[PDB]
């Protein structure tokens, strides 16, 4: 024995942290290190993830990856890039901290809604936007939606609910790609160049861990939401004792990326995402959460030289929630993204997503979110004062 | 080399 195997992923990251604040490699160095790993926590999300007594999987080889984070100070207390994957070497590839697959939609709401109420393109939740035939700003390349229809006018709240597409570009091209692009970089989220296509995509050009997104980032991100719009850097460690006696302590400094009223509406909007839209399967009657859902899809050449059905297919499938306490970010997929993910599969992230924050959640009393002064109600859709 | 690691209620769970 040496580490727990469900420890792997976590303890890959530890050593990592630990190298680029410190220096020092704790595997040729003597050192006391201190996580913020939940054990507990840790243990029950890998029966969720190799086990049946959560999730009804279509196959052993579906993969899934995500990360779990404690929105008031960043801390990441569980986390697992694979499943069924025993292929022992250690600190392996960790595919919840890897930005090479595409978060989809998932990027819409920090990407473009985000940074238009901060920035004043849009006033209110009810705000009506336009679901119409619609191309790439300069290229007449149309935007298409998933059903290759158009709903027309519909409000904020329900493009983002039904995540079209359109309104999502269209939004983008309102906000403007430089501050859309500044205002990731206020999550932790950032691109080589940015380009439209990024408005419902993660997919950059460049592939570094830095460049795009991943189950680590896509939480801390949406950690924002949920405290109020304060973005904090990802922590693995808190505190490291060396062999002589001095010590050092990781700071989790916080710093506001967007306004609390930015924050309160996205959540507004994202609950009903649980509620009447696309993120129903992660939905739970006594749980204030808010959360989106992704799709990825297959380029021409895939769908006709090597996708076998007719059956709605993906290489990915995404879904980031987060309750008042806790922020969580899932991937599903297989490793070779020519498998797709079909009909059962694709219900995958979204159920993984529902375990995990059930047994983290159903314990304590969850509070709901307070609108915040500078806003008001009106039904169903909130307004700036 | 020897490094011992904890979670966050600072009990081992692993050495290196
Ligand atoms: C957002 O995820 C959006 N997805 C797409 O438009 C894409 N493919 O649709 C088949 C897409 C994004 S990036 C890429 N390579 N392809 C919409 N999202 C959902 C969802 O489940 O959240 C939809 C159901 C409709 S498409
Ligand atoms: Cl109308
Ligand atoms: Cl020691
Ligand atoms: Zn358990
Ligand atoms: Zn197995
Ligand atoms: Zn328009
Ligand atoms: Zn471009
Ligand atoms: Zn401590």
């Amino acid at each position: 024995s040496n580490y727990p195997a469900y420890m792997d992923n976590y303890l890959k990251e530890v050593i990592n942290q630990v190298e680029e604040e410190t220096g020092y490699n704790l595997l040729t160095t003597g050192m006391d290190v201190y996580t913020n790993v939940d054990q507990e926590a840790q243990k029950h999300l890998w029966d969720i993830y190799n086990t049946d007594e959560y999730v009804a999987y279509p196959d052993d080889e579906l993969q899934v990856a995500s990360t779990i984070v404690d929105v008031s100070n960043g801390k990441v207390i569980a986390q697992l890039g694979a499943r069924h994957q025993s292929s022992n070497v250690s600190f392996g590839i960790n595919q919840a901290v890897e930005t090479n697959r595409d978060w989809g939609s998932t990027m819409k709401p920090i990407t473009d809604y985000a940074p238009a109420l901060e920035y004043g393109v849009y006033e209110s939740t009810a705000t009506i936007v336009h679901d119409e035939p619609y191309n790439y700003p300069g290229t007449n390349t149309p935007v298409y939606n998933w059903d290759r229809g158009y709903f027309g006018n519909i409000t904020l709240q329900y493009a983002l609910q039904q995540s079209r597409n359109v309104p999502a570009v269209e939004t983008l091209n309102k906000v403007g790609l430089n501050r859309a692009k500044t205002f990731l970089n206020g999550l932790g989220i950032d691109y080589p160049s940015i380009h439209y296509s990024n408005a419902i995509s993660s997919n950059t050009t460049e592939s570094d861990k830095k460049y795009g997104a991943s189950s680590e980032k896509m939480a801390a991100a949406y950690a924002a939401f949920a405290n109020g719009g304060t973005y904090y850097k990802p922590m693995y460690i808190h505190k490291v004792v060396f062999s002589d006696g001095s010590e050092k302590e990781f700071s989790n400094v916080g710093t506001r990326a967007m306004k609390e009223t930015t924050a309160y509406m996205m959540t507004d909007m994202m609950k009903t995402v649980l509620t009447y839209g696309t993120g129903r399967n992660a939905y739970l009657a006594w749980l204030p959460q808010a959360g989106k859902t992704g799709t990825s899809n297959y380029t021409d050449e895939e769908i006709e030289n090597h996708i076998k059905t007719s059956q709605f297919v993906a290489p990915d499938e995404l879904f980031a929630g987060y309750t008042r306490k806790y922020s969580m970010a899932v991937w599903t997929g297989y490793s070779n993204r020519l498998t797709p993910l079909v009909g059962n599969g694709l219900t995958v992230a979204a159920k993984v997503y529902r375990s995990m924050m059930t047994y983290l959640s159903e314990g304590s009393n969850p509070e709901d979110w307070n609108i915040p002064e500078g806003l008001y109600r009106n039904g169903e859709f909130v307004f700036k004062n | 080399t020897s490094s011992k690691i904890y979670d966050n209620k600072n009990q081992l769970i692993a050495d290196l």
